[PDB]
């Protein structure tokens, strides 16, 4: 420990840079929420989207289905005579997650404002080939690389609060009536691309590739068993009265 | 940046040598006051304020000394050197009126001669040659030889307004001859031959009174000669029976004659010096003598005239006075008080309004010289100013009547500085309180918890008091002398060759304390050391000072305090022969104090802090301390070492022939120096280790014979531990002043070449190999290797009067070299430019890593000038002190003046940048919060609207 620093530089650099990066992240998040815009939806695209969801749930949950009704559904989807997939046919800079440019600009402005500065030292032993990285404005060759400048301080700061931001924020799930509309919107946003023919053919062949295994036949497992949960359960239902 | 920070944390004080020939003329006298000193500097002080108006410095090695000075109504005439060059100055403005080259003689006397109306010629008499020059212009027409000059001494030339120049010649013991010339053309009129076996000296003694009356006192028969050179034939003897005939046994009497130059005639009043202190005013009309005002003590006298009236100032030792053998003391409150009174010259009246009294602070100093400036004012009021001179070096001015008798005091004893040092402040009250509160010897957990609670309560109380103070606000430096976060204010001690100790503060520059030594003669050696620091509370700081004489050979040691000034009650006796040498022991004992031991002529070690543990530690170390002594006239470099308890034994011996080579200077390694990096990078990635020697001395030898071609300059690198020369370098065409500076591992020495008129700059560096040694414990007994030595040459177009290197505590900043110039400006240059690893041809890796092509041309850039306006007339030396932050060194340049500043090695990397606008930062910080608060509601309402719609 050396290089006795002033107490009036830590109160005008560290707290300002921390608050700046925190509120810059908050601004970015809230502005991203604000700029989000809904997408126009045609009733037809919603229609094939829901048809695809129906085929998917048929593929996923098909064990608990009467065999006759299962082949009825499979034939209706396939129907080699007419078929619904076969005839019903429709007709047919480099912005990449822009979050690096703002942080780079902020770091560049912060480094431009502070020319010759010593913010804090890092306990971690660092090599001398990272000295041009870290100081960038201090004319010292005998000094160690532990003492970093404000640029690296802010660069480590933006990653320090990356997981902290999610602590304050979170996910939301409400509006049961609007939940269905959200599901249709997202599902048809999945089904935007105009490749209906190949998707229909792929689903048509995939549905044939599925087999049937009635999971309802295995009933004998339950018959030879013990029913004791239904009274520990029944004991804890009695105490509650009627409001 | 420099133009913005003009005088924020820098200061210069201009000083002047001892007053030798000062005049208090200029009847108008606005502020003019001329002073010519004994350091070949002529200055002009101000009566009202006291600052310097114009000052001139010519010489100071052995020539250019001022011999005599005359003052006209508006111009000043003075003679420099010894009678070769003369120049006249002005006082309204400042510069040269005219110059004159004299002949090859011995300057004895000068005077003014006036033909009929006023002075037009100045008579200059040498040992044999006599000349007269003009006063307005410069022309030599009057010059001739006197009849006998071999066995004749000519002094006290007297001139009259009638138009006759008189010359007096008195031999040691034989005859006396008075000779006379005309003013129009050199013509010898007549010569008077008078026999005086009792006339020995005439340089300072006999004077001219009345109208060409020669008066000579004698204590042998206790009688007076009076003789007339204008008329009469012979001398006449006056016995002293009307007066109190009291002549000192071993004392040659002195006369004090006055004769105004503007007035053709002269006065008939004069003082006679009797014994140590016995003055008396006597008047001689024709043959009868009148004595009045028989002055009993009358330490000092002065004469003055303003018009047709003449005044005599008498300075007495009064105030309850009690006179000792030679000094005077007043036993009332302050002691050493003197009075100044005025008396008439014609009659013996005493002015009732004139009464000056003043007392000094230090004891021992006695008045030496005094001038008087009396001017007429109003109708019935006489005002005058007295300039009393202190015994060693100090000026003082007094007013007629005012609130304070002392108007302005200027310290002239701070010009010649021998040794200098800087010490820190003791502590701060809150910091000391915290240090005392933390101090725990042996306690439990409960005790520490209670102490922490008490400290927290004290802090809370202090915070409450501070909050109350700010709420209220919303609605002597010696006593405090506190420290701060960055210790930049330090108490510096100055030691004068005269024998006065001075203490000045680095911030303001005001004299805090000043002490006087009993008796110090010239050519004395001084050495100041600091044993006990200020960081520790339990005993007051200890500062040691060794002083020794060269002619007699006494050595004394003083123990004083650098903070307050009062000396401690611990002082060791010194016996046998004078102390030879001393070193400071890093090891500490007793309380927190270091050990100092000294060597006598008998080759014995004497320890100052006599302590059982001190002796135990010294005996434990025993063969650990070595001693090297260097002699110039002897030319012997012999070494000793301690064995067992206390005894001297020869270990390594070296002799150099004095006739061939001569020792000049010897520099070593500073004790307070720490190295951060012990190696350097090389071309690819391979490391290069250095060769650091804490025990190594470099000696500089010069050729005795001086020739245009035959010149010998060399340096020897020896180890003080074991006699072994590492590298010995020799030049072939180097002569003149040689300056050597030693550093971490590189030596910088400068010289001058006779073949081509230039100054060559040689930098020497020591480097080891690629593999390191033990590198755990360094010793000169082991390590049998020879380090590589690298030399390079450059050109510096200057003289390099002074030279130093900036030294830091840890040593992580750059190493700048401070060089002084004859101009006065101090220039700092980086060591990187003067590096031995300078490839001639530009090669790939060298230019790739960090290097500049080698080129022997160094230009003095005006931007790298620490001295922007403030300059030092004579650069004797500079001292660099490491500060506390990281990159700050306090540089103080001493010499004819004093100047202090802070030097920046590499800009600044420890303090906030000055150009830091807080308005923009605060605005952005508040705007971010405002924007997040604005956009929160926008996001909420957008979510709500999307949910509803
Ligand atoms: C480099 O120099 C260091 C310091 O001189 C050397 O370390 C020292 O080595 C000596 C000799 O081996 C050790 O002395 C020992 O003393 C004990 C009794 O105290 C004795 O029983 C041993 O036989 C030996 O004489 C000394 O303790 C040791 N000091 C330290 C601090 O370790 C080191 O050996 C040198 N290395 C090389 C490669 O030269
Ligand atoms: C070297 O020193 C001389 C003085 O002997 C400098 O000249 C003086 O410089 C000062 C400022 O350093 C000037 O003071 C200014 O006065 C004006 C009002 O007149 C005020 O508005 C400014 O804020 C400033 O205080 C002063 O006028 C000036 N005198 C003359 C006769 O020029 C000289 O500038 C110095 N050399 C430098 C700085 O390179």
């Amino acid at each position: 420990p050396e290089l006795l620093l002033d107490s009036n530089i830590r109160l005008w650099v560290v707290l300002p840079i921390v608050i700046i990066t925190f509120f810059v992240g908050m601004i970015r998040h809230y502005v991203s929420i604000l700029l989000q815009s809904d997408k126009k939806l045609t009733q037809e695209q919603v229609s094939d989207s829901q048809v695809l969801i129906r085929s998917r749930v048929l593929r996923e949950n098909g064990k608990y289905i009467p065999k006759q009704s299962f082949l009825t559904r499979k034939y209706y989807f396939n129907n080699p005579e007419d078929g619904f997939f076969k005839k019903t046919k429709r007709k047919v800079m480099k912005g990449n997650v822009t979050n690096v440019l703002p942080m780079i600009l902020i770091g560049g402005w912060i480094n431009m404002t502070f020319s010759g500065f010593v913010t804090t030292k890092v306990p971690f032993p660092l090599t001398l080939r990272f000295k041009p990285m870290l100081q960038q404005g201090i004319e010292l060759l005998t000094l160690d690389a532990s003492w970093v400048s404000s640029a690296s301080w802010y660069f480590l700061n933006v990653f320090g609060l990356r997981s902290i931001y999610s602590l304050i924020l979170g996910q939301d799930n409400a509006a049961d009536q609007s939940r269905m509309m959200q599901e249709q919107m997202t599902g048809a946003a999945m089904a935007m691309p105009a490749d209906t023919n190949k998707a229909f053919k792929t689903e048509w062949e995939a549905l044939e590739l599925t087999d049937h295994q009635w999971a309802l036949d295995d009933v004998e497992e339950e018959l030879m068993a013990k029913d004791l949960h239904f009274e520990g359960m029944f004991k804890k239902e009695l105490q509650t009265s009627i409001f | 940046v420099y133009e913005d920070q003009v005088g924020k944390f820098d200061w210069r004080q201009q000083y002047v040598g001892k007053v030798k020939f000062a005049s208090l003329e200029f009847s108008p006298g606005s502020k003019k006051l001329v002073v010519a000193t004994e350091k070949n500097v002529i200055a002009a002080l101000n009566s009202r304020t006291g600052e310097i108006l114009w000052r001139h410095v010519d010489k100071g090695t052995a020539e250019g000394a001022v011999d005599a000075m005359l003052l006209h109504g508006q111009d000043v005439i003075t003679v420099s050197n010894g009678g070769r060059i003369m120049r006249s100055w002005e006082t309204n403005i400042g510069g040269l009126n005219w110059e004159i080259t004299l002949d090859s003689g011995s300057f004895q006397a000068l005077g003014l001669v006036g033909l009929q109306e006023s002075v037009r010629y100045i008579a200059v008499l040498k040992k044999t040659t006599l000349a007269l020059h003009h006063l307005s212009s410069g022309h030599l027409k009057w010059v001739e030889h006197l009849p006998e000059s071999d066995s004749i001494h000519y002094q006290m030339v007297y001139s009259y307004g009638s138009g006759v120049v008189w010359a007096l010649g008195v031999v040691p013991f034989s005859h006396v001859n008075i000779v006379k010339f005309n003013v129009e053309d050199g013509e010898i009129v007549q010569q008077v031959r008078v026999s005086t076996p009792w006339l020995q000296h005439l340089s300072g003694a006999c004077g001219v009174v009345d109208e060409a009356v020669l008066v000579c006192p004698d204590p042998s028969s206790r009688s007076l000669q009076t003789l007339a050179l204008e008329t009469e034939w012979e001398l006449r003897q006056i016995p002293l029976q009307s007066l109190d005939l009291e002549f000192g046994s071993g004392f040659q009497p002195r006369v004090l004659p006055t004769q105004p130059n503007p007035v053709d005639a002269s006065r008939a009043q004069f003082f006679l010096h009797l014994s140590p202190s016995h003055y008396a005013l006597l008047q001689y009309h024709y043959g009868t003598l009148s004595l009045l005002k028989n002055f009993p003590q009358t330490a000092l006298v002065s004469f003055a005239t303003t018009g047709e009236k003449t005044v005599a100032a008498v300075m007495a030792c009064r105030n309850s006075f009690s006179e000792k053998s030679s000094s005077k003391d007043s036993l009332a409150c302050f002691n050493q008080t003197y009075t100044i009174n005025l008396y008439l010259v014609e009659t013996g009246r005493r002015l009732l309004d004139t009464t000056i009294t003043f007392s000094l602070e230090q004891s021992g100093t006695r008045p030496e010289r005094l001038y008087i400036q009396v001017f007429l004012k109003k109708d019935d009021s006489v005002g005058y100013r007295a300039l009393v001179q202190t015994e060693d070096h100090l000026l003082l001015f007094l007013q007629q009547l005012a609130g304070k008798v002392v108007l302005w005091s200027r310290e002239e004893s701070l010009a010649e500085v021998v040794c200098l040092e800087m010490v820190d402040l003791p502590l701060t009250g809150a910091q000391a309180e915290l240090e005392g509160e933390f101090g725990k010897k042996a306690d439990g957990l409960l005790g520490m918890f209670l102490k922490r609670l008490s400290s927290q309560l004290i802090l809370l109380q202090a915070w409450t008091s501070h909050l109350w103070k700010m709420f209220y606000d919303a609605r002597i430096n010696i006593d405090t002398l506190a420290r701060d976060e960055f210790n930049l204010q330090k108490m510096m001690v100055m030691v004068t060759a005269s024998g006065k100790l001075f203490g000045i503060e680095s911030s303001s520059g005001t004299i805090l304390w000043k002490q006087y030594l009993p008796n110090v003669k010239p050519d004395s050696s001084f050495k100041l050391m600091v044993q006990r620091t200020t960081a520790h509370f339990p005993h007051p700081p200890q500062c040691t000072l060794l002083v020794k004489d060269k002619e007699s050979g006494m050595s004394s040691l003083y123990v004083f305090n650098p903070i307050f000034g009062k000396w401690s009650q611990v002082a060791p006796p010194v016996l046998k022969r004078p102390i030879l040498q001393s070193l400071l022991l890093p090891v500490m004992d007793q309380d927190y104090a270091k050990v100092l031991l000294l060597i006598d002529d008998e080759y014995k070690v004497t320890a100052f802090p006599a302590t059982r543990n001190v002796l135990r530690q010294l005996h434990e170390l025993a063969p650990s301390i070595f001693f090297y002594l260097v002699d110039a006239e002897q030319g012997r470099l012999c070494g000793y070492r301690l064995r067992k308890d206390l005894t001297t034994e020869l270990s390594w011996e070296l002799t150099i022939p004095p006739e061939v080579q001569r020792i000049v200077k010897v520099k070593g390694k500073r004790s307070s120096e720490h190295v951060h990096s012990q190696g350097r990078v090389m071309g690819d990635r391979s490391v290069l280790y250095k060769s650091l020697n804490p025990n190594l001395l470099a000696v500089v030898t010069e050729s005795t014979d001086a020739h245009h071609e035959r010149t010998f300059i060399g340096i020897f690198l020896i180890d003080g531990v074991t006699g072994r020369i590492i590298h010995s370098s020799v030049q072939k065409k180097a002569k003149g002043p040689v300056h050597i500076v030693h550093s971490e591992n590189w030596v910088v020495y400068q010289y001058w070449n006779t073949k081509a008129r230039r100054n060559e700059f040689t930098v020497l560096e020591l480097y080891e190999g690629t593999e390191q040694y033990n590198a755990t414990a360094f010793s000169s007994l082991d390590r049998p290797q020879l380090p590589q030595v690298l030399q390079q040459s450059y050109i510096f177009p200057s003289s390099i009067s002074a030279m130093e290197a900036t030294i830091t505590e840890r040593g992580i900043t750059s190493r700048h070299l401070l060089i002084g110039l004859p101009s006065g400006a101090i220039l700092s240059l980086p060591k990187a430019l003067l590096d031995p690893r300078r490839p001639e041809i530009p090669t790939e890796q060298s230019r790739e890593e960090n290097l500049i092509p080698y080129s022997p041309d160094v230009q003095i850039h005006a931007e790298r000038f620490i001295n922007y306006n403030q300059t030092v007339s004579r650069m004797r030396g500079i001292y660099t002190a490491p500060s506390g932050l990281e990159s700050t060194c306090l540089v103080v340049a001493y010499g004819l003046d004093i100047y202090q500043t802070r030097v920046y090695p590499s800009k600044q990397f420890d303090v906030l940048k000055d150009d830091y606008d807080y308005v923009l930062i605060s605005s952005v910080l508040f705007g971010l919060v405002f924007a997040t608060m604005i956009t929160k509601r926008l996001a909420q309402v957008k979510l709500l609207n999307r949910a509803w719609r």
